[PDB]
C-alpha cells in the first residue's frame, strides 16, 4: 500500500514547487520519506543479549 | 496512582523504589525541627524541647547525645531507633581508637553510618531504621565540622543546616540571612539560630524548653549550656 | 457510583432544613451504614446529633439471653 | 403543587379539591401504640439516655431552652 | 503477573526487574568520557540545589589506583559500596603479582561481582552503571559495564539525561584523533548542551588520566580552561 | 405552545432548571464581608482585591492589555471557613450569588455540568453582581478539561465573576492553575488561640451567665477546636446547665462541654 | 472481557475510514502526544498519509513568540526583552504567555499603569523554578 | 543571512526576515564588523517598512548599538522621521543629504524606490476629495511638488 505513498509523495514533491515533470531525485526523496523505523538508542537494551 | 513496590523493595516501571519515601516522610511523626549553623570558630546545634505534663522529669527528656570526647550528635525522627543508631556509633568510635592509635575524624565515622545502612537496605528482611543524623566536632586545619546522615545513605556536610518539619521555610530563611555576610562572631551565631527557631515558629522561646550545644577552638570539649547563660544571650539578642 | 434517588435525596435535604424554628416535630433516622457522606451533611445545621453503636458486650450477652 | 380537579376537554379549572386524597394510607393506623419497654432492652443505657436529652426533653420543655437561649436539634 | 521477581522467565521472551533498573540508570545525572590518542578525560557535572551545600565533601571523581579513574552514573549511595571492592580487588591482585593490575583484568572481575547480585531473590541489583580509565603499556583504555554484567569499550561516549543528543552531537563532532586539550575542550563544549544555568568552577568535575598516572584537577586549571575560551 | 387543533405556533414560553440546580441558590446578606465572621483577619486583607478591583475598573487592565484575573482557589481543612468568607464577600455587594454543590462523581458529567454552567452564566448574565461560587471537590478528567476550555474559553462575560474551593492536593491540573484563572492561592490553617477566643465569647453572646467565666483558662486547655468544634462546646455547655433543670449557665459548664467535646474529639478520630 | 470492546472501537474505526464503501470530500485530523506506540493498523499510507511533529521551541521561536505577544501589550518600556530569550532554559509556549500574563497582572496589582520590567525577573524566577526537589539519593 | 535577504525579495513575510536578520547580527558579535555593520543596516530597514520607525531609535539605544555607532544609522534614523512625519519633500532632501550612505547600495535603493511611491500615492489621494474640477497647479502648490511628475504620476494612475 505505500508504492502509492511512493508515488503521491513524488508528486507532492513536483507540485510544491509549481511544476509538472517528475524525475528521479524526487522518487529517491520520496522513498526516504516514506520508509521510516527506530531503534532501541540504549545500547544497553541491545548489548545484554550476546 | 499504583503501587507495583508499595509492599517491599524492588524497582518498579520508571526505576522509583517506594519504601525508602516512606521512610522519609516518616521522620515528621517526631514533631520536631533542629538547627545547625558553622562559625569560623564555633558550631552551633539549637532545638526545642516539648514538655506535655509536669510528672515528666526534666533530665530524661533531652535528645543531645554525647559521642566522643569532641564529637557530639543531635536526633530527629522517632525515640528508639534514635538510641540504637548512637549506641552504634559509640561502638564505632571506641572500635577506631583501639585499632589505630589516633583520634577519629567525623568524616569517616560520617562514611561508617552511611555504609550500614546502605548494607541495610540492599537486602530484604530489615527496616530501614528511620531516623535523621546530625553531629559537629572540632578538627585541627579544617576547624569545625557540621554532617548529616540520611536514612538512605546519603551524607553530606554544609553550612547551614536544618531538619524536622519545618525545613523548606528554615532553609529559605537561612539562605535569605547568609547570602549577605558570613557570621563571624561567635554570638552571632546562637542569635541566627534563635532568630530562625523565633520567626520559623512565629513565637519567642522561654529559656526552659530550648536546648543548645556548641563546640568552640577554645575547648574541644563538648559542652551543654545551663538555663543561666542561655537567659544571658536571650536577654542580650533580645533587648 | 438512578434518576428518582437525586430527587428524593433533594426533598429529604431541603425539607430538612424548611422546619419550623420552634420545633415541635421530630425526626429520627437510624442507618445501619456511614458508608457514604455525600447525602444529608452531618455540619452546620443540616444535621445534629450522632449516636454510634457498639457490638454486643460482655454484660450484652447475659442480659439479652 | 397544589392538587386540582380539571375538565376532560377544555382543561379548565373547575374546583381546587383541597380535601386530603394524597399519597396511600400507611403508618396511619392508630390501632395502638407500640408496645416495647425499655427493660426489654440491654445495655444501650446510654444510648436511650442520649436519646431521651435528645428528644424527649425538648418535646415537653422547649421553654428551658427559649429562656436559656438555645435551639434544640 | 510476569513481574516482581527475578527467578523466573516472561511468558515470551526475557527477565522484567532489569529493564526497570536501567530505566533508573538512564534517570541520572550526565557524564561523558573520550579517548584521545595519549590520554584519557572523564567530565561529569555536579549540580548543588542550593547555596548551603559544601562543594568540598563529596566528590564524583575518584581514584582506584594510581592509574586507574572511575566516574558513573545514577543513583548515589550504590556507588561508595563497589568503589570499596574494586580498591581491594586491586590490592589483592598486586599482593599475588607483585606488579600493577592491567585494566581488563579489573573490569571484568568487578563485572562478576556486580553480576553475582542479581541471581536469587531477596536483593535487588545495582541501579548505578560504571565508565572506566586507565592506561597501561602504552595505550589508554577505557570501558563502560552496566548492572547487567556486561562489559564492552568505547572510543567516546556519555550516559545519562539527554544521552541520545549528547551521542548525535559526539558522532558529529567527534574526529579520530587529537591531544588531551583539544579533548578537554570538546568534552566541556559537548556538555554544554544541557545543564540549564552558567557553568561556574565547582559544578564540574573532570579528571584526567595520563601516560604518568590518574589525576583529577584543581579549580584553578578548571576555570582557567573554561574562561575566555569554550 | 401550539393551538388544540391548527397546530400554530400561538407564544414561546420560558425554560426553567432541572432539580438540584434550581435548589442550589441560596443568600444571606446577614453576614458582613470581613466582619460578621469570627475574625479570620489574617486571611481578610488577600480576599477583597482579587474580586472587587476587576469589577471597580476593568479598563485599567485593559489599558496593559491583559485578560480579566479570575478569584481565588481557596484551600482549608474543615470547610467551615471557606463557605462563610464566600457568603460574606457576597452580602457586601453581591445581591444573589448562585452556588453550586461540588463532590466526587465517576462518569457522563461532561453534559450534565456543561450546559448547566453556560444556563447558570446566563443567569448569571441576568443580573450583574451574581459569582458563581463552586464547592469543595473531594471521566474526570474530561469533564476537567471541557469546563476549563469552554467557560473561559468561549466566556466573553463582561460582569460575573468566579470562586472556586477544594480541600486536599488533588489530581494534576496545572491547565486550571494557569495564570490568569487560578493565579491565587490561599492556604487557610486551623484556629489560633486568640481568634478562637472571640469566637466562641460570639457564640456564648446569646448564652446566660453571671460573668464569671475565665475564658483564659478554657484557651490553655484545649486546641484544634475549629468553629463548628466552638459550637459544639457552647451548646454541650448548654446541655450542661439542662442537666438537673438549672436555669443560669455556670463555669462548670463550660469545663463539663469542654472535657465531653474533646473526649468525643479523641474517640474516634477518624 | 471489555478489552474486546476497545479493540472492537478501533477496529470499526479503521473499517470506517477506509473500507469497501469510498467515501470522497471528507478529510480527519488526529492529535496526540508521542506516536512510537501506536497501532501500524492506524499507520499505513492511504489511512494517516502525513506524519507531523511539534519539537520544542529554539531561540528564533523564542524570539517570535516573545514580539507577538508582547505586540498586544501596553509594555512601554525602554528593557530588552531578548535578555530572557538568550537564557538557556528549555521552555514551552504556554510558559511564555504565562509568563507575560503574570508580569502583566503584577504590574497593575501595585497600582503602576506601566510595566516597569523590574518584574519580568520576577515573574520569569517565578516559573523557572516551578520545579520540586528530588529526594538526595537519586540525584 | 542570505536566508533572510532571500525571505525580505519576497516582499510578502516581513516579520521572519527581521527574525533571521537578528540572529545573523548576534552571530557577528565582535568579531567580524564589516558584517555586522551591514546586518544592523538591513535589520534596521526591516523595521521602517512595517510601519514602527519610532523602534528604529529604540533600537539604536541598545546596549549593543552603541559600540557600532557610525553616520548610516543617522541616515536610517533621519529617514524614520522623515517618513513619520510624512513630508515627501522633507524625505528626499534627507535622501539628498546621503548619496554614498544608503542611495547607492543593492537591497536598499529599491525598497525605498517602492515606499516613496506607496507615500506619493497616498498624499495625491488625500487632497482630491473636495473637489470635482481643479487645476493642477494648484494641486502641486498644496503638495509641494514639481508640475510634470505630478501629471505623469496621475496618468499612471488613471491607466
Amino acid at each position: 500500500a505505500e508504492v502509492k505513498g511512493v508515488c503521491t509523495e513524488a508528486g507532492m514533491y513536483a507540485l510544491r514547487e509549481r511544476r509538472v515533470h517528475v524525475t528521479q531525485e524526487d522518487f529517491e526523496m520520496a522513498v526516504a520519506k516514506v520508509m521510516q523505523k527506530d531503534s532501541e538508542k540504549n545500547m544497553s537494551i541491545k548489548k545484554l543479549w550476546k | 496512582s499504583a503501587g507495583f513496590d508499595r509492599h517491599i523493595t524492588i524497582f518498579s516501571p520508571e526505576g522509583r523504589l517506594y519504601q525508602v519515601e516512606y521512610a522519609f516522610k516518616a521522620i515528621n511523626q517526631g514533631g520536631l525541627t533542629s538547627v545547625a549553623v558553622r562559625g569560623k570558630d564555633c558550631a552551633v546545634i539549637v532545638t526545642q524541647k516539648k514538655v506535655p505534663d509536669k510528672l515528666l522529669d526534666s533530665s530524661t527528656v533531652t535528645h543531645l547525645f554525647k559521642i566522643t570526647e569532641n564529637i557530639g550528635c543531635v536526633m530527629t525522627g522517632m525515640t528508639a531507633d534514635s538510641r540504637s543508631q548512637v549506641q552504634r556509633a559509640r561502638y564505632e568510635a571506641a572500635n577506631w581508637k583501639y585499632k589505630y592509635g589516633y583520634e577519629i575524624p567525623v568524616d569517616m565515622l560520617c562514611k561508617r553510618i552511611a555504609d550500614i545502612s546502605q548494607v541495610y537496605t540492599q537486602n530484604a528482611e530489615m527496616r530501614p531504621l528511620g531516623c535523621c543524623m546530625i553531629l559537629i566536632g572540632i578538627d585541627e586545619e579544617q576547624g569545625p565540622q557540621v554532617y548529616k546522615c540520611d536514612p538512605a545513605g546519603y551524607y553530606c556536610g554544609f553550612k547551614a543546616t536544618a531538619a524536622g518539619v519545618k525545613q523548606t521555610e528554615s532553609t529559605s530563611f537561612l539562605e535569605k540571612k547568609v547570602k549577605k555576610k558570613f557570621d563571624w562572631t561567635f554570638e552571632q551565631t546562637v542569635e541566627t539560630a534563635i532568630t530562625c527557631l523565633s520567626t520559623v515558629l512565629s513565637i519567642d522561646f522561654k529559656p526552659s524548653e530550648i536546648e543548645v550545644g556548641v563546640v568552640t577552638v577554645e575547648n574541644p570539649k563538648f559542652r551543654i549550656l545551663t538555663e543561666a547563660e542561655i537567659d544571658a544571650h536571650l536577654v542580650a539578642l533580645a533587648e | 457510583k438512578d434518576r428518582e434517588v437525586q430527587r428524593t435525596m433533594l426533598e429529604l435535604l431541603n425539607q430538612l432544613d424548611g422546619f419550623q424554628p420552634n420545633t415541635q416535630v421530630k425526626v429520627i433516622a437510624a442507618t445501619n451504614r456511614v458508608d457514604i457522606l455525600d447525602p444529608a451533611l452531618l455540619r452546620s445545621g443540616r444535621l445534629d446529633r450522632k449516636i454510634e453503636f457498639p457490638m454486643p458486650n460482655e454484660e450484652a450477652r447475659a442480659r439479652i439471653m | 403543587g397544589d392538587l386540582v380537579g380539571v375538565n376532560k376537554d377544555s382543561y379548565l379549572i373547575l374546583e381546587t379539591l383541597p380535601t386530603e386524597y394524597d399519597s396511600r394510607v400507611k403508618a396511619m393506623e392508630v390501632d395502638e401504640r407500640p408496645t416495647e419497654q425499655y427493660s426489654d432492652i440491654g445495655g444501650l443505657d446510654k444510648q436511650i439516655q442520649e436519646l431521651v436529652e435528645a428528644i424527649v426533653l425538648p418535646m415537653n420543655h422547649k421553654e428551658k431552652f427559649e429562656n436559656l437561649g438555645i435551639q434544640p436539634p | 503477573g510476569y513481574s516482581f521477581s527475578l527467578t523466573t522467565f516472561s511468558p515470551s521472551g526475557k527477565l522484567v526487574q532489569i529493564e526497570y533498573a536501567l530505566a533508573a540508570v538512564a534517570g541520572g545525572a550526565p557524564s561523558v568520557g573520550i579517548k584521545a590518542a595519549n590520554g584519557v578525560v572523564l567530565a561529569t557535572e555536579k549540580k548543588q540545589k542550593s547555596i548551603l551545600y559544601d562543594e568540598r565533601s563529596v566528590h564524583k571523581v575518584e581514584p582506584i589506583t594510581k592509574h586507574i579513574g572511575l566516574v558513573y552514573s545514577g543513583m548515589g549511595p550504590d556507588y561508595r559500596v563497589l568503589v570499596h571492592r574494586a580498591r581491594k580487588l586491586a590490592q589483592q591482585y598486586y599482593l599475588v603479582y607483585q606488579e600493577p593490575i592491567p585494566t581488563a583484568q579489573l573490569v571484568q572481575r568487578v563485572a562478576s561481582v556486580m553480576q553475582e547480585y542479581t541471581q536469587s531473590g531477596g536483593v535487588r541489583p545495582f541501579g548505578v552503571s560504571l565508565l572506566i580509565c586507565g592506561w597501561n603499556e602504552g595505550r589508554p583504555y577505557l570501558f563502560q559495564s552496566d548492572p547487567s554484567g556486561a562489559y564492552f569499550a568505547w572510543k567516546a561516549t556519555a550516559m545519562g539525561k539527554n544521552y541520545v543528543n549528547g551521542k548525535t552531537f559526539l558522532e558529529k563532532r567527534y574526529n579520530e584523533d587529537l591531544e588531551l586539550e583539544d579533548a578537554i575542550h570538546t568534552a566541556i563544549l559537548t556538555l554544554k548542551e544541557s545543564f540549564e544555568g552558567q557553568m561556574t568552577e565547582d559544578n564540574i568535575e573532570v579528571g584526567i588520566c595520563n601516560e604518568a598516572g590518574f589525576r583529577r584537577l584543581t579549580p584553578t586549571e578548571v576555570k582557567d580552561y573554561l574562561a575566555a575560551i569554550a | 405552545a401550539l393551538d388544540m387543533t391548527t397546530l400554530t405556533i400561538m407564544r414561546y414560553l420560558p425554560r426553567e432548571v432541572d432539580p438540584l440546580v434550581y435548589n442550589m441558590s441560596h443568600e444571606d446578606p446577614g453576614n458582613v464581608s470581613y466582619s460578621e465572621i469570627g475574625g479570620l483577619s489574617e486571611q481578610i486583607r488577600e480576599l477583597r482585591e482579587v474580586i472587587e478591583l476587576p469589577l471597580t475598573n476593568p479598563e485599567l487592565f485593559q489599558r496593559v492589555g491583559i485578560i480579566p484575573p479570575k478569584g481565588c482557589l481557596l484551600y482549608g481543612p474543615p470547610g467551615t471557613g471557606k463557605t462563610l468568607l464566600a457568603r460574606a464577600v457576597a452580602s457586601q455587594l453581591d445581591c444573589n450569588f448562585l452556588k453550586v454543590v461540588s463532590s466526587s462523581i465517576v462518569d457522563k458529567y461532561i453534559g450534565e455540568s456543561a450546559r448547566l454552567i453556560r444556563e447558570m452564566f446566563n443567569y448569571a448574565r441576568d443580573h450583574q453582581p451574581c459569582i458563581i461560587f463552586m464547592d469543595e471537590i473531594d471521566e474526570i478528567q474530561r469533564t476537567l478539561m471541557e469546563l476549563l476550555n469552554q467557560m473561559d474559553g468561549f466566556d466573553t462575560l463582561h460582569r460575573v465573576k468566579m470562586i472556586m474551593a477544594t480541600n486536599r492536593p488533588d489530581t494534576l491540573d496545572p491547565a486550571l492553575l494557569r495564570p490568569g484563572r487560578l493565579d491565587r492561592k490561599i492556604h487557610i490553617d486551623l484556629p489560633n488561640e486568640q481568634a478562637r477566643l472571640d469566637i466562641l465569647k460570639i457564640h456564648a453572646g446569646p448564652i446566660t451567665k453571671h460573668g464569671e467565666i475565665d475564658y483564659e483558662a478554657i484557651v490553655k486547655l484545649s486546641d484544634g477546636f475549629n468553629g463548628a468544634d466552638l459550637r459544639n462546646v457552647c451548646t454541650e455547655a448548654g446541655m450542661f446547665a439542662i442537666r438537673a433543670d438549672h436555669d443560669f449557665v455556670v463555669q462548670e459548664d463550660f469545663m463539663k462541654a469542654v472535657r465531653k467535646v474533646a473526649d468525643s474529639k479523641k474517640l474516634e478520630s477518624k | 472481557g471489555a478489552d474486546r470492546e476497545v479493540q472492537r472501537i478501533l477496529l470499526e474505526l479503521l473499517n470506517q475510514m477506509d473500507g469497501f464503501d469510498q467515501n470522497v470530500n471528507v478529510k480527519v485530523i488526529m492529535a496526540t502526544n508521542r506516536a512510537d506506540t501506536l497501532d501500524p493498523a492506524l499507520l499505513r499510507p492511504g489511512r494517516l498519509d502525513r506524519k507531523i511533529e511539534f519539537p520544542l521551541p529554539d531561540r528564533r521561536q523564542k524570539r517570535l513568540i516573545f514580539s507577538t505577544i508582547t505586540s498586544k501589550m501596553n509594555l512601554s518600556e525602554e528593557v530588552d526583552l531578548e535578555d530572557y530569550v538568550a537564557r538557556p532554559d528549555k521552555i514551552s509556549g504556554a510558559d511564555i504567555n504565562s509568563i507575560c500574563q503574570e508580569s502583566g497582572m503584577l504590574a497593575v496589582r501595585e497600582n503602576r499603569y506601566i510595566v516597569l520590567a523590574k518584574d519580568f525577573e520576577k515573574a520569569y524566577k517565578t516559573v523557572i523554578k516551578k520545579d520540586e526537589q528530588e529526594h538526595e539519593f537519586y540525584k | 543571512m542570505q536566508s533572510g535577504i532571500i525571505h525580505a525579495a519576497e516582499e510578502k513575510d516581513w516579520k521572519t526576515a527581521y527574525s533571521y536578520f537578528y540572529e545573523a547580527f548576534e552571530g557577528y558579535d565582535s568579531i567580524d564588523s564589516p558584517k555586522a555593520i551591514t546586518s544592523l543596516k538591513y535589520m534596521l530597514l526591516c523595521k521602517i517598512m512595517l510601519n514602527t520607525p519610532e523602534d528604529v531609535q529604540a533600537l539604536v539605544s541598545g546596549k549593543l548599538a552603541l559600540r557600532y555607532a557610525g553616520r548610516q544609522t543617522e541616515a536610517l534614523k533621519c529617514v524614520a522621521q522623515a517618513s513619520k512625519n510624512r513630508s515627501l519633500a522633507d524625505f528626499e532632501k534627507a535622501l539628498t543629504d546621503y548619496r554614498a550612505e544608503l542611495r547607492d547600495d543593492p537591497i536598499i535603493s529599491t525598497h525605498l524606490a517602492k515606499l516613496y511611491d506607496n507615500l506619493l500615492e497616498q498624499n495625491l489621494i488625500r487632497v482630491i476629495e473636495p473637489f470635482s474640477r481643479v487645476q493642477i497647479e494648484h494641486i502641486s502648490s498644496l503638495i509641494k511638488l514639481s508640475k510634470a511628475d505630478v501629471e505623469r504620476k496621475l496618468s499612471q494612475m488613471i491607466l
